[PDB]
């Protein structure tokens, strides 16, 4: 009889809504207006979005 | 006539089958937790034919990844029934000799 059904928790995605913008007056502080990413390479060297 | 085969009937074989059945049920209960073990059932009519086998039990519920098809609720009931019937077979076969001895000795 089909009586036993398991459930597993999984990550379906991420929340890509715009984060809270903090005005700091610093020249080297940048925030992406709307959607978009900054391409950076980590310690190993593989590129990725941040 | 007048031979032990006819005097004892089939009660001489039933006691053995009830012992084999009890062994299989004991195996099923012990192997209930070991994954991959398939519950074994004994067909009574097969040992009846052998007197005059070791099958598999199809589960009523799915496994949980173990593959073990032993239902401990079923095994306890089947062990209780076999033990009760085993005692009756001893009573039946035991009285066969008690009547047989009384006929010979006349007392």
């Amino acid at each position: 009889h089909p009586s036993r059904v398991f459930s597993m928790t999984e990550r379906p995605g991420h929340n890509f809504a715009q984060g809270s913008v903090i005005t700091t007056g610093r020249d080297l502080d940048v925030t992406i207006e709307g959607s978009g990413w900054i391409s950076v390479l980590d310690h190993t060297g593989k590129e990725g979005l941040t | 006539a007048i031979s032990f085969d006819n005097a004892l009937g089939i009660h001489q074989h039933t006691v053995g089958v009830r012992e084999r059945n009890a062994e299989v049920i004991s195996t099923n209960i012990a192997q209930a937790n070991t994954p991959g073990y398939k519950a074994r059932g004994l067909d009574f009519a097969k040992e009846l034919q052998a007197a005059t086998d070791k099958l598999y039990r199809l589960p009523t519920q799915p496994d949980t990844g173990d593959g073990n098809t032993v239902d401990l609720d079923l095994e306890r009931n089947l062990f209780m029934q076999n033990q009760i019937r085993h005692q009756a077979s001893l009573d039946f076969l035991g009285s066969k000799f008690k009547n047989l001895t009384k006929a010979i000795k006349g007392e």
